[PDB]
């Protein structure tokens, strides 16, 4: 079965430049031409260019010009984009696909995972866990909704559950957001009005990069 | 460059229907040789594009005989003959006739389900937040459908944008809503300073705002 595998995410400052690897398995990269596509997060995909690895030709989107070099390395079976000069604006999934016999046979297509890049000087900080208790009481037979807000955390990911999994209904949590180079991540939890505050409802968060669990109790204000 | 221009922006229908995804090329892209590069993808949440159609109208291998393509030199369409869940995600056309090769904008293929009301609630800053200095009001707009919102925050009765911060869900699989968080991040030294915090959502479901609101001080 051919796999095309890409390199895993990475974190770089602006200004310097990373390096992300395509590596392929039951084919050879001569036999085919590599591509490189970028997409940024909530938006669409753009092309970069593409490189003959046997030969070396390389065309570039002009755009890409001058912030990316494409290389192969026909030994390792590996394709490589290096991305230079980083700012914010680079900051995205990073897909290789490997395609050809277009005309000399059936067509060849095969694609990476992608490989995630977040541009950030930031170091790895454990996050704040805020609970989000409602600020005025609920009506009978009603729906309430808690919340739980997960501030200033790098890198990602952090996990949220709600009564170690057990509440999973009703349950809403939101992608995380980079702003000022630390994440925003919340997440909501619907009940009815009849089981909280009656019953325990806690939120629990665990941050694997800085060795961090957080469980908060949603109490009444 | 050749610049590629997809119909609808969004497409929403119910399993079994056709749909209908053009592109149009701002210049011919019938290359010199003869063929037309023109592609066709889908895009699932948290995958890679996946391709559909190669030169126009030749299905790729492994790919359902419910997907067709046609075109003329600019104007192309992807058919899916009755569409199944297993086909929502995103399309994108792609022309590999001239460099650069570029994409299509992108056409979202939805499930049209009942028009469905955001569910508003909003929170003011944990005393724990309040201990460090910060002061984040959150307000959840959950399950609503079409996925058309617009969030504003008013504090004191005056719109405020900065330091507010959005994240969202797509489309859920079971009740086929969608959900939207907005974040207000003030200064507790700032918080302390106005009384009314309000988030205002603009809907479909709703002729005017739908408004949540505290004040500060109770
Ligand atoms: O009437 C029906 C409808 O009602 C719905 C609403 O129901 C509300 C009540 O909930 C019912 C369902 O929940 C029942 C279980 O309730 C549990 C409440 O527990 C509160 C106390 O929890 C405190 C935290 O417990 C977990 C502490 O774990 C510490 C160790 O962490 C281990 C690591 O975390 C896991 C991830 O790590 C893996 C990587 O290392
Ligand atoms: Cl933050
Ligand atoms: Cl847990
Ligand atoms: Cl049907
Ligand atoms: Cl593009
Ligand atoms: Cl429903
Ligand atoms: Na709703």
């Amino acid at each position: 079965e051919v796999q095309l595998q890409q390199s895993g995410a990475e974190i770089v400052r602006s200004g310097a430049s990373v390096k992300l690897s395509c590596a392929a398995s039951g084919f050879n990269i001569k036999d085919y031409y590599m591509h490189w596509v970028k997409q940024r997060p909530e938006q669409g995909l753009e092309w970069i260019g593409w490189i003959d690895p046997e030969n070396g030709d390389i065309a570039y989107a002009p755009k890409f010009q001058g912030k990316a070099t494409m290389t192969a390395d026909t030994s390792s079976n590996t394709a490589y984009l290096q991305l230079s000069r980083l700012t914010s604006e680079d900051t995205a999934v990073y897909f290789c696909n490997g395609r050809g016999g277009m005309i000399t046979t059936d067509f060849f297509d095969y694609w990476g995972q992608g490989t995630t890049l977040t541009v950030s000087s930031a170091k790895t900080t454990p996050p704040s866990v805020y609970p989000l208790a409602p600020g005025s009481a609920a009506q009978t037979n009603s729906m309430v909704t808690l919340g739980c807000l997960v501030k200033g955390y790098f890198p990602e990911p952090v996990t949220v559950t709600w009564n170690s999994g057990s509440l999973s209904s009703g349950v809403h949590t939101f992608p995380a957001v980079l702003q000022s180079d630390l994440y925003t991540l919340s997440s909501s939890v619907t009940v009815p009005s009849s089981t909280w505050p009656s019953e325990t409802v806690t939120c629990n968060v665990a941050h694997p990069a800085s060795s961090t669990k957080v469980d908060k109790k949603i109490v009444p204000r | 460059d050749v610049l590629m221009t997809q119909t609808p922006l969004s497409l929403p229908v119910s399993l079994g229907d056709q749909a209908s995804i053009s592109c149009r090329s701002s210049q011919s892209i019938v290359h010199s040789n003869g063929n037309t590069y023109l592609e066709w993808y889908l895009q699932k949440p948290g995958q890679s594009p996946k391709l559909l159609i190669y030169k126009v109208s030749n299905r790729f291998s492994g790919v359902p005989d419910r997907f067709s393509g046609s075109g003329s030199g600019t104007d192309f369409t992807l058919k899916i003959s009755r569409v199944e869940a297993e086909d929502l995600g995103v399309y994108y056309c792609f022309q590999g006739s001239h460099v650069p090769w570029t994409f299509g904008g992108g056409t979202k293929l939805e499930i049209k389900r009942a028009d469905a009301a955001p569910t508003v609630s909003i929170f003011p800053p944990s005393s724990e937040q309040l201990t460090s200095g910060g002061a984040s009001v959150v307000c959840f707009l959950n399950n609503f459908y079409p996925k058309d919102i617009n969030v504003k925050w008013k504090i004191d009765g005056s719109e405020r944008q900065n330091g507010v911060l959005n994240s969202w869900t797509d489309q859920d699989s079971k009740d086929s809503t969608y959900s939207m968080s907005s974040t207000l991040t003030l200064t507790k030294d700032e918080y302390e300073r106005h009384n009314s915090y309000t988030c205002e959502a603009t809907h479909k479901t709703s002729t005017s705002p739908i408004v949540k609101s505290f004040n500060r001080n109770e």
